[PDB]
């Protein structure tokens, strides 16, 4: 049987992105918004028993988890015509409707009040797969509901379900921007200090990288909401094709992030997309080779991560995985690998041996694509750490003008101290530095 | 499940052998491969060799 | 004549020998030799055949 | 994989021959003004990466970088049909747009201060060359950006790249007109020092022989820097034509340049351009033969440098190289190479064994070509020390009544010296000395500091 995935959509950020998501695999496999197959979706190819659960042998519905500690968003979800999508058993709303107030400290006290009702909900969609390999978590971790609330079912998750994987879909904030949330380098710290505790596998969402993407890939010059979302449910979607396009490598979540995590500590995973286009320019299908779309891949202005230019550390890949959706000859996949090692397209780790994998997969047969070939990275590259070495200077910069810890003192999880901060920052500098060591051959002793 | 500790470092020591042992007789396949690839022209072999040395941990080895 | 053309490629393989045997690729040529410059200033009995030929389709 | 070249076009002048350049390239290329190859360009057998880089998979961009201290000439490219054919990131427009005011010192000071904004352009552009060789500067040594400016990009290309050969197209003032520019000679000599301290070759460009060009062979009785600078792009499709129309020899400018430069002193050199003809002679296609190209490539009129009348030194030929255009027999070439040698056609080196080389090259495919044969002359003669000679002269002739050297004492460069005009001017009188040396045997000694 498929490993179901439960898909948990955390606060504002984390809930529009899941609810994005699940109308992009429902348009991907022809889904009706109440779940229902479409008469035109014949192409039983898909496996939505990862994500999706079967209501009844024409049914199929998501198993998705919608999880708001406000209920005006969860309300403005339940308006959509995809709200018989998601089974409602699994389904936990806190009581108080209150929301975190974009404050982490408060997210994980509304899911410690909220603990039971998302146990329950928890167990409910547990006991609806029939191989359940763990959770996944979408959320951001810049507001208080998915960073609090989010960092609170991770921590009852790996207590209670240690032997299930932990994916987590974490978006995080804007470290180039200056964040109007004062106290999101508390909630990034609280994040980070749960992804180096209690998950076992972090995908970074920069907001900035985002931004950034939507202005010089996009062409939008503001990007809305909306547009983030919509770009990451394309990324979301790419990321799920191996579940949806089944194939003979890569079916299975763990295969696929065994490639990227090579050691438990190097849990830290960075994407990429391809083709990236700006939307005006889905015109001219271009016949793009496995060579070319690896370039325009390699390519900075295609890369789904905006990481700053650290001339101090020579940044490296650590590991490669790309996913290759779409039309693919074999020979044009090793022509590409061949010209990437011949033009040193990819610098690997010094300390192990390490490549770029190819995965070429199908397209959604439901959804007519505009493009032959499309391609998703995931890589482990040094570069990343700048990212987050950024958010931990802008984390530095506010504690060491205790800027808004009083907003946090006021709550009981930062009451006393803001110390899980601190050890936070230290983890993610200790994190930048591996990520910089294992560029290294020294890596192996890297941390010791 | 877990002297543990003594048992642990020896667990892995053990386990460093056995890598080390692996890796030279992978080593020594890859020579073999190498070889048969020069035999029969056999491209994929090539190719194989190439991903398999990408970071050039196994160049060494090969030189060597 | 017209077999050979058209199976053999006979004066196409005469223009093949003309571009590559005799060097008529020169750019081609010269940067195989600047490739090959590590390679082959090493003592040939450094050489891999299959190293080399690996160099070769690169360098095409 | 292809020697990139980065072109330089600086000031009015180097700007305007650049932007040039980069259309008669597409021309030549097939490619359109946005960079794309056209639709009838199948022949893929050019080397762009040469000169070009993709800007696509369709999209051809010129490895050019157009260079100016004054924004006008930029925006003015910016304004071109061809504004889409070149990667912007190549593009350095100085924000203050003021120019060098045509003093070399000041486009000194102004490439000193943008030194790392024009460094980070260059590396931009780089990173689109594959196998980059090196830098060609396109610049006036008369104004103060293509001068000044050029000058100092020289120097700080020099240091950077010191692995990479550094050319120079240098825009010569004109020697026959007198220029308003009383310090124009101050310029053009702390210009030349830098191109010999700093510049590893300087293709010398008169602007009197230009426009006496213009005026006798072209009818024009004020050649324009736009009428000279399509001449020069031509001159230039026909240096870049081996790059363009890649062969078994001479795909490259190093091993071009290598026989005619014996020692970094030796760095001066001459063009030809044959067959010369007028706009208006097209029709015609003549069978010029390579002994009817040679006879004409003897013609002063022909030659595409202007060498000064030196009458101290007894200037002969070092080695000549011609560069043909077109249909060439083989057995022409050595029968034409036997007739001269026969009719002492060409004077060789006395300190050596010379001879004149001759390239046959094809045409274009992508532009049709009016003549069945063209051709470029490379000679090394003495003489050449006689223009460089005569700009020293000049220099001294503005140095000794001090005209506009105020200006160019408001510089850094300039404010409490003119030593890079009287280092112009012992460099000129050294390459005159080594010239009139290698007419002579005891060139194997000439440039050894014995003999200096």
């Amino acid at each position: 049987m498929p490993r179901e995935i439960i898909t948990l959509q955390l606060g504002q950020c984390g809930n529009q992105i899941g609810f994005e998501f699940w109308k992009q695999l429902c348009a991907e496999h022809g889904i009706s918004p109440e779940g229902i197959v479409e008469e035109f979706a014949t192409e039983g190819t898909d496996r939505k028993d990862v994500f999706f659960y079967q209501a009844d042998d024409e049914h199929y519905i998501p198993r998705a988890v919608l999880l708001d500690l406000e209920p005006r968003v969860i309300h403005s979800i339940l308006n959509s015509p995809y709200a018989k999508l998601y089974n409602p058993e699994n389904i936990y709303l806190s009581e108080h409707g209150g929301g975190a107030g974009n404050n982490w400290a408060s997210g994980f006290s509304q899911g410690e009040k909220i603990h039971e009702d998302i146990f329950d909900i928890i167990d409910r969609e547990a006991d609806g797969s029939d191989s359940l390999e763990g959770f996944v978590l979408c959320h951001s971790i810049a507001g208080g509901t998915g960073s609090g609330l989010g960092s609170y079912l991770l921590e009852r998750l790996n207590d209670r379900y240690p032997k299930k994987l932990v994916q987590t879909y974490s978006v995080f904030p804007n470290q180039d921007e200056m964040s109007d949330v004062v106290v999101q380098p508390y909630n990034s710290l609280l994040t980070l200090k749960r992804l180096t505790q209690n998950a076992d596998c972090v995908v970074v969402l920069d907001n900035t990288a985002l931004n950034r993407i939507a202005t010089d890939r996009l062409h939008i010059q503001n990007p809305s909401f909306s547009q983030i979302n919509q770009l990451v449910s394309t990324i979301m979607s790419a990321s799920t094709t191996t579940l949806r396009y089944p194939g003979y490598m890569n079916n299975d979540l763990i295969g696929l992030i065994a490639s990227l995590i090579p050691t438990p500590r190097l849990h830290f995973l960075m994407t990429g997309y391809t083709p990236l286009t700006t939307d005006q320019s889905v015109a001219s299908v271009r016949k793009t080779t496995v060579l070319d779309v690896m370039r325009r891949l390699l390519q900075p202005k295609n890369v789904m991560v905006s990481t700053g230019r650290d001339r101090q550390t020579n940044h490296c890949y650590i590991a490669i995985l790309n996913i290759i959706q779409g039309e693919v000859d074999p020979t044009q996949v090793h022509k590409s690998l061949q010209r990437i090692r011949e033009r040193k397209l990819a610098n690997f780790i010094p300390w192990g041996p390490a490549s770029i994998q190819v995965a070429l997969s199908r397209k959604s047969p439901y959804l007519p694509s505009a493009h032959r070939v499309s391609g998703l990275m995931m890589a482990n590259h040094t570069s990343i750490s700048s990212l987050f070495e950024r958010t931990c200077r802008q984390y530095d910069k506010l504690r060491k003008r205790e800027a808004f810890l009083e907003q946090f003192r006021k709550e009981d999880m930062f009451k006393d101290n803001f110390d899980e901060m601190d050890t936070s920052r230290e983890i993610v500098q200790q994190l930048i530095d591996e990520y910089h060591a294992a560029t290294r051959p020294d890596y192996i002793s890297w941390g010791t | 499940l877990d002297d543990t500790v003594q048992l642990v470092s020896g667990f892995e020591a053990t386990i460093n052998k056995f890598d080390k042992n692996f890796s030279a007789h992978l080593l020594d396949l890859l020579a073999r491969l190498s070889i048969y690839s020069t035999s029969d022209c056999e491209h994929g072999m090539a190719s194989v060799i190439s991903r398999l040395d990408f970071n050039g941990f196994y160049t060494e080895r090969l030189e060597r | 004549l017209d077999v050979l053309n058209k199976k053999y490629s006979l004066l196409d393989h005469m223009q093949a020998m003309r571009r590559y045997l005799l060097l008529g690729q020169g750019d081609f040529i010269r940067h195989l030799m600047d490739l090959l410059k590590p390679e082959l200033v090493r003592p040939a009995t450094t050489l891999y055949q299959h190293n080399l030929t690996g160099i070769l389709e690169t360098a095409v």
